[PDB]
């Protein structure tokens, strides 16, 4: 995402000819070196089960309808812990209100 | 909803000049507002002269009446007269309650 | 594109480019617009990478009915053509424009419209415009995050 | 370097534009007021108070108008075919001539961006006469360039053509007077 630093505006690519030249409706140009040449991209697998879930994860210990199992705590040693499963993967996390999260998710 | 939803401000642009002022005169705004509305119990007129004596369920039900209170409105009237050169004529009317 | 109609009593089946509803009300910049929307142009992630790039997109698409002021930058030039295009009763386009007084009053009617309609229960004054846009915004955020999957 | 708001720009600019200095101040504040109240300084609302002032925004779209034109101006060699406002200026310039707009003509918006957004947050007071000023500041500074001569004329005419097109827009947001209601071409007209 380019601005154009003068209007505020977002500015066309324009691949011409040999390297990257962004180009506001204003007529200014900013041009682009190296790390402009990402044109798209696409990871499969990938945007799942970080930021998908996060503030779900966060707020699971405080949820009352979250499943619980029996299974100590290992930092503050309660006798409980909130189970979660998420995707289809069938990830299952524990979770405590002190702020323990398995190390996964 | 009939007071605060039901405000009217609607301008109108004749077309009649038979006067002076009627030909200097192509606009005018109707403006008008309710504040009072009532339902009362339904009523009947039991000889078609009546004083509106009450009507009951069974009444509406048998003689196919309409079990339905009748509404009372009144409403304040604004209207403005326009004119060219930036005159503007008002004429307000208050409406008594009416059913 | 992502397009936005409303449907209400002054406004009937007429689709209009999100952009030009938010610079309606000032704001004109596209940085602001898209912070509105994504809530912050500062942190990458990958959620917010995808939300900015597409309204890029939505943002260059050309739409055939709201050609004339889609690239413009002046407020009163769109608040007059939705105005023009959405408020009946007004069948010459050019006679009304030679008069400064008739501007005015379909400019102050059309913008006293787009406080009463757009987003009501947000308010229905012009103070409360710009918080109207930061909902709509959400609003855009919401829809977007739920074609993420 | 610390800002503060130097109110003599914008009496200079009332009278380059032979318009009133509250006429300048109400930029964005039209809005339910006739222009005959605008220059009295008649019902100015209270400053703003809160970021989500509407004002904030309808100054710094006035602002961004002039950057966005005047970029136009600074780059009319650049654009395929320049737009209406500009093509009445350098329309009897020659094509190097307009190329020699980019160099000659300064940058004007500094950091009127970044600056804004940081007072926008928190001052919104002191946001929309930040913008203002700014407004005006730049409005002095294309109107007092003075070399190379060809570009006084054209800076000249353009600065004094926007800001009266920022304020008659501006200026029509207002109330309307009394006018002929049948230039609309129907039996009614609504509110
Ligand atoms: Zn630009
Ligand atoms: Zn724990």
């Amino acid at each position: 995402m380019k601005i154009c630093k003068a209007c505020s505006s977002c500015m066309v690519r324009t691949y011409v000819d040999g390297n990257i030249i962004f180009r506001c409706s204003c007529g200014e140009s900013v041009q682009g070196d190296s790390q402009n040449l990402l044109v798209s991209s696409k990871v499969y697998h990938t945007g799942e089960m970080e930021d998908k879930y996060k503030i779900f994860i966060k707020n699971a210990p405080f949820d009352p309808t979250n499943c619980q199992i029996k299974k100590d705590c290992p930092n503050c040693h309660l006798d409980y812990l909130t189970q979660i499963c998420i995707g289809s993967q069938k990830i299952i996390i524990l979770v405590c209100r002190c702020g323990y999260m398995s190390n996964r998710g | 909803i009939v007071k605060q939803m039901f405000n009217v401000d609607i301008t109108y642009k004749d077309q009649r000049d038979h006067t002076e002022i009627d030909k200097l005169r192509e606009s005018v705004q109707i403006q008008f507002n309710f504040t009072d509305v009532n339902i009362e119990r339904p009523q009947h007129r039991n000889y078609s002269q009546g004083n509106k004596i009450n009507l009951l369920p069974n009444k509406a039900r048998l003689c196919g009446l309409s079990y339905s209170g009748p509404v009372n409105l009144a409403a304040e009237v604004i209207l403005t007269a326009h004119y060219s050169n930036g005159r503007q004529e008002v004429k307000r009317a208050s409406i008594p309650p009416f059913q | 594109a992502i397009t936005i109609e409303i449907n209400s009593t002054k406004f009937s089946k007429l689709r209009i480019p999100w952009y030009l509803i938010f610079r309606m009300f000032g704001m004109t910049g596209d940085d602001s617009i898209i912070e509105q929307v994504v809530f912050d142009l500062e942190s990458n992630s990958l959620v917010n990478t995808f939300m900015i790039e597409i309204l890029e997109k939505s943002i260059h698409v050309l739409d055939p009915i709201f050609q004339p002021v889609q690239h413009e930058l002046n407020r009163e030039k769109i608040i007059q053509f939705l105005s023009e295009k959405v408020s009946k009763f007004v069948s010459n386009p050019s006679a009304y424009k030679s008069d400064e007084n008739a501007v005015q009053y379909l400019n102050e009617r059309q913008l006293t419209i787009l406080d009463k309609i757009l987003l009501p229960h947000m308010g229905q004054t012009a103070d409360t415009r710009v918080r109207k846009l930061r909902f709509l915004g959400l609003l855009i955020h919401k829809i977007l995050l739920v074609i993420m999957n | 370097e610390p800002w503060t708001f130097d109110y003599g720009k914008i009496i200079k600019t009332a009278k380059i534009l032979d318009i009133s200095p509250a006429v300048i101040e109400a930029i964005g504040a039209m809005e339910g007021r006739s222009y005959a109240d605008i220059r009295e300084g008649q019902g100015a609302p209270p400053p703003p108070t809160s970021m989500d002032d509407p004002r904030l925004m309808a100054v710094d779209s006035a602002v961004r108008i002039f950057l966005y034109n005047y970029n136009c101006l600074r780059h009319v060699s650049t654009f395929n075919k320049p737009p209406i406002h500009v093509e009445r200026l350098v329309k009897h310039l020659s094509y190097e001539e307009k190329e020699d707009l980019e160099k000659v003509l300064p940058n004007v918006v500094n950091e009127y961006h970044t600056t804004f957004k940081h007072l926008r947050v928190t001052d919104p007071a002191s946001a929309l006469l930040y913008s203002i000023e700014f407004l005006c500041i730049s409005f002095l500074t294309l109107y007092e360039i003075k070399e190379p001569s060809w570009v006084v004329n054209i800076v000249r005419e353009f600065a004094l053509t926007e800001l009266n097109t920022i304020i008659q827009s501006e200026k029509l947001l207002s109330k309307p007077g009394a006018f002929n209601f049948m230039i609309f071409g129907e039996d009614f007209v609504c509110s």
